[PDB]
């Protein structure tokens, strides 16, 4: 158990994007540190939101 | 008429040159399979594409 759930937190901590860490909670709902947006429009505030919860 | 000059045919010739650029710039894209060949087609694409080939290896 304590085997493969050390693995648990290295997916946690190590999951990754283009210079992002993703399931640390930086983009949670009451996260502070950043925010993630999708400018999905041609024009001005066309963006979006996108939460993803911390999964440590 | 003014003969010392083909005004139109600068013209013409100057869109001539300007679409042989940019269709040198498809064949090339087509020859290659990539949609950036030389740096800036797109800059931050570019380095994106990099950095996530360092990852994918």
């Amino acid at each position: 158990v304590s085997q493969l759930i050390d693995e648990v937190d290295r997916i946690a901590s190590q999951a990754e994007f283009n210079k992002m860490n993703l399931l640390q909670g930086d983009f949670a709902r009451g996260s502070r540190a950043t925010s993630m947006w999708f400018h999905i429009g041609p024009n001005m505030h066309q963006r979006e939101r996108v939460f993803i919860a911390t999964m440590t | 008429m003014i003969i010392n000059h083909n005004l139109a045919a600068i013209n013409s010739h100057r869109v001539l040159k300007f679409q042989n650029e940019e269709v040198s710039k498809n064949m090339e894209k087509l020859s290659s399979g990539m949609r950036i060949n030389r740096a800036g087609d797109d800059a931050s694409g570019l380095a994106v594409s990099e950095k996530m080939r360092t990852q994918v290896n």
